[PDB]
């Protein structure tokens, strides 16, 4: 579960959200990942250690084919500061049950097929944008 | 309906593919980041042809506000010389009112 | 002073952009610098359209789709320095426009649709320094036309239909520094294709047809970059580097790359990365003499024998060392390597550890040795290590496993090794926060840092502390064990010992009341072993499931489950018979027996065995044994409970006999209510959609299985008249 708890206060913001993680326990800040930028062409930021990369996947349908496998995706985002990894398949389930199922890996991967976790990304948007701490669950 | 400059369109984290003949900036803010499509890059980043799909690069040289390739720099700060795409405090081995040098 | 269509921003340049102006605007300024009217619509160039503009030095046309161009239209433009012609529809290069220009250092022409040249052109510019030419549809290199830029510095013609490049195609190009020509077809290069270029650094040729190794670049002295990948190049024979002394970076990756040279890599000083992949026809290690500050080494899918001992003594610069899928047979001391952080060593066919192999080590930090046929590690191989992170030892033939000096270990794999039926000591792995072992109990001495992990995952069917578990079952399971084992006995000593020939109806009791006592045995068995080890279990499951006392107590319960069975469904179709046969139900009581030992010599001899729980029961606890015995088992005592019954019906549906039916009906209805909850608990998670936690599982089969074997013979003893005349003969005896 992505438990939606933000640095700002807010009421009822305590379980503020509950969902899903099919292949470990860690707690850290959300930070968003475009689609496009995992890719190995792409220049690696690597801002600052400590935060959790929330990754949202479009339509496969009207899409063309991706840069890398969806595995070596999460792969490479774990070098990235970024200590967890999170991946939204709303509008794609065939990405909740893509690759290997089971994680090769170990950086916690937490796909969500979350009905109110597209309603927590409306959430990302937010107000004012983020500046919001994570919850893992 | 699809934003201006780009084909495919997506309201959750922006652009897909934009125009053949444009280019995609993956431009990111404190907590977002979203593509813009654009008819230039920045100074600070350089043009990246592909057959594919088109992207904006950073440069690897410091001192240098635009430049060729990563390699190579054609416009360095208002202060030192830049000799053969390198931005150097002194004119190495030039003997060089230009702040061009060779 | 500034025009509305085109606002101005300052500083002697006007900004207007994207503003669809058919025309250049009037009322500027003639003392502007730059001006940018890119984005634009203008098709057509009057003549002497930049009248008013005699201090232009900067200016861009940037997607405009202009079409022609008046000769005579860029005539008075004396101080230009820069123009962008970027994305447009010239299809042509104006040669005639640009003559005038002889200030100009830049020129942009990518993305024109441009087909043809003029063969006079790029003429008059004496000072051009930059120049743009990709993304066009040209055919051949412009020899000519470029021989009149001896001021050249850089010069791209990336994406276009290029095949091939005639010899001295940049003859006169004499300060040449960078030159791109990636995303072509090219596919074959003159041995002279190159000459002239003093003064190369950095050169592109990605994303080509090439399929033999360019030997025109041994003149290029000056080469620092060099790069061709995704190519079809398989052979990089000697003395392909010998040219170019002061390489710094090659890509070769993305390529059917087979064969390569025993000393293609010598002398080359400021290389610091070397990654070379599928040399699948490689038998030697690399030259490497020669080449001191290399950092990074990876060499995989090869067939090397041996590793060079002077690796850490030569040059100390290596991070990495990366030699997976070889055949190294012994591994050479690794003293030297004082700056060497991580090593792996996966699937490869080194013997053992020596005393000191990794000896003097200062900085490892990721080790790992997966699926290497490891037989013996020296007690004081790790001993001189200091901190190490992870240390991955897994798919081996290890045998034992020192512990000193391992305190800062937080990731230890050894899942795999099966002859590893020790214990390890929790002691010396305070750190450790990840471990993965080969069998289930060792985990138990493990579980203020994070609980650690453990790939077996013992539980319910895996105990630690005891063995039954709770303090009812224990009772339960005393209970069942002391009524068997006495009234079974009590039943066959008073049924064999009246007369040699008995009737068959008063026979099967007999060999019933047999079946009953060795399900007794084996409860008694089960309660023994759990009596000797109450504090302790975790020591003695290994002992237990991998020795030789698991299968035995096996074959005796599913011998006695198939005999009870099938002595039930003889025993109903006998008194069906009657309504003389006495010549044959003994041979079919004789035949019979044998099938049950049919049954359990299946369950040992196949390779499945089940030992999923120390208990060794048929019924499923997991997906790792042969689930097809089970299946088996359980639809062929399906099929034999529905005969019987509908049999027995029969016989229902249409003297001393009476009491005897009674006894018989009452028996296979007592059998047939006992084994219903073990068949549905045996498939419940295979088709049904809700899981039960195991234990509940466990108890319940410990209760329900061996309760047939104590609820027969006390039927017998109270209910059957017979019984009550029995002990009368037995008395005088």
């Amino acid at each position: 579960i992505i438990r939606v708890i933000p640095l700002k206060m807010d009421p009822t913001g305590k379980l503020n959200l509950t969902l899903e993680g099919v292949f470990t326990p860690a707690e850290g800040k959300l930070m968003q990942s475009h689609p496009l930028y995992l890719c190995n062409a792409s220049d690696d930021d690597n801002l600052e250690p400590g935060f959790i990369s929330i990754v949202k996947l479009e339509s496969p349908r009207r899409a063309p084919r991706p840069c890398l496998s969806l595995a070596s995706k999460a792969r490479m985002a774990g070098e990235r500061g970024a200590s967890a990894v999170l991946f939204d398949i709303t509008e794609d389930r065939a990405a909740a049950e893509q690759l290997q199922q089971p994680l090769g890996l170990t950086w916690p991967v937490v796909l969500i097929w979350g009905n109110d976790a597209e309603k927590l990304m409306e959430f990302v948007y937010k107000n004012q944008k983020a500046h919001v701490r994570i919850e893992l669950k | 309906a699809c934003a201006k400059g780009c084909e495919l369109c997506s309201e959750v984290n922006g652009c897909l593919k934009c125009s053949p003949k444009l280019f995609i900036l993956l431009e990111r803010n404190d907590i977002r980041q979203v593509g813009v499509c654009l008819p230039s890059c920045p100074p600070g980043y350089f043009d990246a042809r592909n057959p594919d799909m088109n992207k904006c690069i950073k440069c690897k040289i410091e001192h240098c506000e635009a430049c060729f390739s990563h390699n190579f720099c054609t416009k360095c700060k208002e202060g030192l010389y830049l000799h053969k795409g390198r931005c150097y405090p002194a004119c190495p081995e030039g003997s060089s009112g230009t702040m061009e040098c060779s | 002073l500034c025009a509305a269509p085109c606002s101005c921003d300052g500083d002697r340049r006007v900004d207007c952009s994207g503003k669809g102006l058919t025309a250049v605007p009037e009322g500027l300024s003639a003392f502007t610098q730059a001006l940018d009217i890119s984005m634009n619509n203008i098709t057509q160039l009057p003549e002497d359209a930049f009248k008013n503009f005699p201090f232009l030095e900067e200016l861009q046309l940037a997607g405009n789709d202009l079409s022609f161009i008046h000769p005579k239209a860029l005539s008075g433009l004396k101080e230009l320095k820069v123009l962008t012609l970027q994305n447009n529809q010239l299809k042509t290069v104006p040669s005639e426009a640009i003559r005038g220009l002889s200030a100009l250092q830049s020129l942009r022409l990518d993305a024109n649709h441009i087909t043809s040249v003029p063969e006079d052109s790029f003429e008059g510019l004496v000072q051009l320094r930059h120049l743009w030419l990709d993304d066009n549809s040209l055919t051949e290199v412009p020899v000519h036309p470029l021989s009149n830029l001896p001021t050249l510095q850089a010069l791209t013609l990336a994406l276009n239909k290029i095949s091939s490049i005639p010899d001295f195609a940049f003859t006169n190009l004499s300060s040449l520094v960078v030159l791109h020509l990636h995303n072509n077809k090219i596919r074959s290069l003159s041995q002279h294709c190159f000459d002239g270029l003093d003064n190369l650094e950095t050169l592109d040729l990605n994303y080509n047809n090439l399929g033999e190794f360019p030997q025109a670049i041994k003149a290029l002295p000056s080469l620092k970059e060099l790069g061709f990948h995704s190519n079809s190049i398989s052979v990089i024979p000697d003395g392909a580097f010998d040219g170019n002394p002061l390489l710094r970076t090659i890509h070769l990756y993305d390529n059917p790359l087979s064969f390569v040279g025993n000393s293609a890599f010598h002398n080359l000083s400021d290389l610091h990365s070397l990654v070379i992949r599928g040399a699948s026809m490689v038998q030697q290690f690399p030259n490497l003499t020669g080449t001191v500050h290399l950092e990074s080494l990876t060499l995989t899918g090869t067939k090397i024998s041996s590793i060079p001992n002077n690796l850490c003594q030569e040059q100390k610069m290596l991070r990495t060392l990366d030699l997976s899928y070889n055949n190294i047979r012994d591994l050479p001391s690794f003293n030297g390597c004082h700056a060497l952080e991580e090593i792996s060593l996966q699937r490869n066919q080194i013997y053992q550890i020596k005393e000191g192999t990794f000896q003097g080590l200062i900085s490892l930090r990721i080790l790992d040795l997966s699926r290497n046929l490891i037989h013996e590690i020296h007690s004081r191989a790790f001993a001189t290590l200091g901190p190490i992170t992870n240390l991955d030892v897994s798919f081996n033939e290890l045998t034992s496993f020192p512990t000193e000096g391992l305190n800062g270990l937080n990731q230890l794999k050894l899942v795999g090794n099966f002859k590893l039926k020790e214990a390890l000591a929790a002691k010396d792995f305070v750190n450790l926060r990840s471990l993965s072992v080969p069998y289930a109990y060792q985990c138990c001495a493990f579980w203020s840092q994070i609980i650690i992990h453990c790939t077996p995952s013992t539980g319910a069917f895996k105990p630690c502390e005891y063995l039954l578990g709770s303090w009812m079952i224990r009772l339960t399971v005393w209970f069942i064990f002391l009524v068997a084992l006495f009234f079974n006995l009590l039943v066959i000593l008073t049924t064999f010992a009246s007369c040699t020939s008995l009737p068959s109806s008063k026979l099967f009791i007999g060999l019933i009341s047999v079946s009953n006592l060795f399900m007794g045995i084996y409860t008694g068995i089960l309660t023994f072993l759990d009596a000797v080890s109450w504090g302790r279990f975790a020591e003695f499951g290994i002992w237990w499931e991998t020795g030789s006392g698991c299968k035995v107590a096996g074959f005796l319960a599913v011998f006695s489950s198939e005999s009870a069975i099938f002595l039930l469904m003889l025993a109903t179709v006998e008194r069906s018979l009657s309504a003389n046969h006495l010549k044959q139900f003994r041979v079919a009581a004789l035949l019979a027996f044998l099938g049950a030992t049919v049954a359990g010599c299946f369950p040992l001899f196949h390779r499945g065995e089940y030992s999923a729980s120390p208990l060794c029961l048929p019924f499923p606890t997991g997906e790792t044994p042969s689930l097809g015995f089970t299946v088996t088992l359980v639809l062929l005592n399906s099929l034999a409970f529905l005969l019987m019954a509908v049999i027995y019906t029969k016989l229902y549906c249409n003297n001393s006999q009476s009491s005897m039916i009674k006894h018989v009906a009452w028996l296979i209805f007592t059998n047939c209510i006992f084994f219903c909850p073990v068949a549905f608990f045996s498939f419940a998670p295979l088709i049904t959609a809700i899981s039960i936690s195991p234990e509940i599982m466990k108890s319940v089969t410990l209760i329900f299985f061996p309760l047939p074997a104590c609820l027969n013979p006390v039927l017998y003893v109270f209910f059957n008249p017979k019984f009550k005349e029995d002990w009368k003969l037995l008395k005088r005896r």
